[PDB]
């Protein structure tokens, strides 16, 4: 039950205030008493005007306490809807490329659920698992020429240097297709031998 | 039983070095947990559990696997209209 | 604030009339708890995004970047990185003075030194793997290869980098440099933090000072008014002080609820950056500035 908290302590506290302020009627504010006939009953009214302004001033004091409070604190809310408003116009309805501000994890969608002076959102999002330590390099020599990955890394799990996309591990063959050439060798810090086959070359021969 | 702290007097809850997740916050890092019989105790407060990611300048990790998980967000939207 | 004492000092006359006033004594406790809770709630958000603490390996190659300004110095007691100290040393009695009336400061849940665990963590995390440790366990990436991707954020094709690597190595460091100047040789750069700590300073001294006014009533010094006065009379005057303190409380208590709402808004502002800035890589222009 601790989950809804957020909602939970949203509502205790404007039900707090209110018993606040409702128990503020209660109180003498150094007026002969709380119950604003008994003044009016007791005493002659020459005197019991001072009397009920105690009353008055502490009672119209403890409503701008009130309100005061309900101000500031609608501005939170005021705030927090904002956040709904931005997660419900970009997370749902949209995708989030911002990170861990759909939850934490690549966020795929967002499923808005209802709640009692709220909103909950259900957040699908996509958590990588299982590793592999594997020997890379930033770039492949071919032919002197430097071949980059187009999208993606080379990883090499033993002599084969594939490369594959960043998030998944789906290894494949090296081929022109997957790289762009740049420059030329001396320079890449880290580049290391290998061949890059040609997708064309082998339609050639025939 | 009487243990000095940093945010004051602590009495009733036996010291621990043995650090654990925070569970009761109470100040400057020390936080309280019911567990060992059992007895109210008090530590620093650990932050996390310890990782040193084994890094070299060609070592490459790329998960091979994925979860899907649904997290709930939950927010605040209105309040009780009063007047 | 201790609500009972800080109106009525050591006198039970002055503390029974503060009972005509029924719950505003303690309103004002469940008031500044709340302020008090959230804050070490703020900290929380910001720094603590990280499930685990990672920490740098022993041996820093990373192409180039020397990052032994930003990272935690291992010669330090308290190990803060060399920039954190020049923090510490520009923004900084206030010690009981106020602990006289009632007025107390509570510890900050987190000592600093474990602050400096967290933005160690992140910026171990950052630097080692990449953004991947906020989407889940942290992947030990080269990071010469990762600075490759965060080209591609850009729309700057890596190549540039693999070709550039020597010299974007030394535009980095010497950038580093310079913000220890920055910071080292110009003292307002903190404004920021300063005027927070000034304002919660200040209006603790406007508080106090509070006590010491007439408020109407014939003096500041309740006793006096005790001492120099039959109580059926000195009854109006104590009204008063309380009247004149207990609504300077509310004067003081509502600043802090409204100034805490901007750093509670200030805050998520941080949250924000730490997870998009830091943890990933933000496409908001001019966000990270
Ligand atoms: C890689 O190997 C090291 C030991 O050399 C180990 O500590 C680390 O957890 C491994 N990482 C992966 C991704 O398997
Ligand atoms: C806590 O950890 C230390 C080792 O760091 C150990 O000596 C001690 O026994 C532990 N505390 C307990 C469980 O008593
Ligand atoms: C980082 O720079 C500092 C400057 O004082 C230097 O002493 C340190 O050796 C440098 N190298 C590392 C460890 O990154
Ligand atoms: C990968 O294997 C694990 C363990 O069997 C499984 O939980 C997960 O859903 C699988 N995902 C893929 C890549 O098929």
């Amino acid at each position: 039950a601790s989950a809804l908290g957020k909602l939970q302590d949203v509502v205790n506290q404007n039900a707090q205030a209110l018993n606040t302020l409702v128990k503020q009627l209660s109180s003498n504010f150094g007026a002969i008493s709380s119950v604003l006939n008994d003044i009016l009953s007791r005493l002659d009214k020459v005197e019991a005007e001072v009397q009920i302004d105690r009353l008055i001033t502490g009672r119209l004091q403890s409503l701008q306490t009130y309100v005061t409070q309900q101000l500031i604190r609608a501005a939170e809310i005021r705030a927090s809807a904002n956040l709904a408003a931005t997660k419900m116009s970009e997370c749902v309805l949209g995708q989030s490329k911002r990170v861990d501000f759909c939850g934490k994890g690549y966020h795929l969608m967002s499923f808005p659920q209802s709640a009692p002076h709220g909103v909950v959102f259900l957040h699908v999002t996509y958590v990588p698992a299982q590793e592999k330590n594997f020997t890379t390099a930033p770039a492949i020599c071919h032919d002197g020429k430097a071949h980059f990955p187009r999208e993606g890394v080379f990883v090499s799990n033993g002599t084969h240097w594939f490369v594959t996309q960043r998030n998944f591990y789906e290894p494949q063959i090296i081929t022109t297709d997957n790289t762009f050439v740049s420059g030329n060798c001396d320079v890449v810090i880290g580049i290391v031998n290998n061949t890059v086959y040609d997708p064309l070359q082998p339609e050639l021969d025939s | 039983n009487v243990f000095q702290t940093r945010a004051g007097c602590l009495i009733g809850a036996e010291h621990v070095n043995n650090s654990y997740e925070c569970d009761i916050p109470i100040g400057a890092g020390i936080c309280a947990s019911y567990q060992t019989s059992q007895s109210i105790i008090a530590y620093t407060m650990s932050l996390g559990a310890e990782n040193s990611v084994a890094y070299s300048n060609n070592s490459i990790a790329i998960p091979t696997n994925f979860t899907i998980s649904v997290t709930t967000e939950i927010l605040p939207v209105s309040m009780t209209k009063t007047s | 604030v201790d609500c009972t004492m800080y109106i009525c000092g050591d006198s039970t006359e002055c503390s029974n009339l503060l009972l005509q006033y029924g719950s505003f004594c303690t309103q004002l406790n469940r008031a500044l708890t709340g302020i008090a809770v959230e804050q070490d709630k703020n900290t929380q958000e910001v720094f603590a995004q990280v499930k685990q603490i990672y920490k740098t390996p022993p041996i820093k190659d990373f192409g180039g970047f020397n990052f032994s300004q930003i990272l935690p110095d291992p010669s330090k007691p308290s190990k803060r990185s060399f920039i954190e100290d020049l923090l510490f040393n520009k923004v900084t009695d206030l010690i009981c003075a106020q602990k006289f009336n009632g007025l107390t400061v509570l510890p900050p849940l987190l000592t600093d030194e474990m602050i400096a665990q967290y933005t160690s963590a992140l910026l171990a995390g950052t630097i080692t793997s990449g953004w991947t440790f906020g989407a889940g366990a942290a992947l030990q990436i080269p990071f010469a290869m990762q600075m490759a991707y965060r080209f591609n954020g850009i729309g700057v094709t890596q190549n540039v980098l693999y070709e550039n690597q020597k010299l974007i190595a030394n535009q980095f460091n010497s950038a580093i440099g310079k913000i220890q100047d920055s910071l080292s040789s110009t003292a307002s750069a903190l404004g920021k933090l300063q005027d927070v700590v000034n304002q919660n300073a200040q209006a603790l001294n406007t508080l106090v000072k509070q006590l010491s006014s007439n408020f109407g009533a014939i003096s500041s010094v309740l006793n006096d008014i005790l001492s120099r006065l039959d109580k059926v009379e000195a009854e109006v005057q104590i009204d008063r002080l309380i009247t004149g303190r207990l609504q300077s409380l509310q004067t003081y208590v509502t600043q802090q609820l409204i100034r805490a709402a901007e750093i509670r808004a200030s805050a998520n502002l941080a949250a924000t950056k730490m997870s998009e800035c830091v943890l990933g890589q933000s496409k908001r222009v001019d966000f990270c500035g």
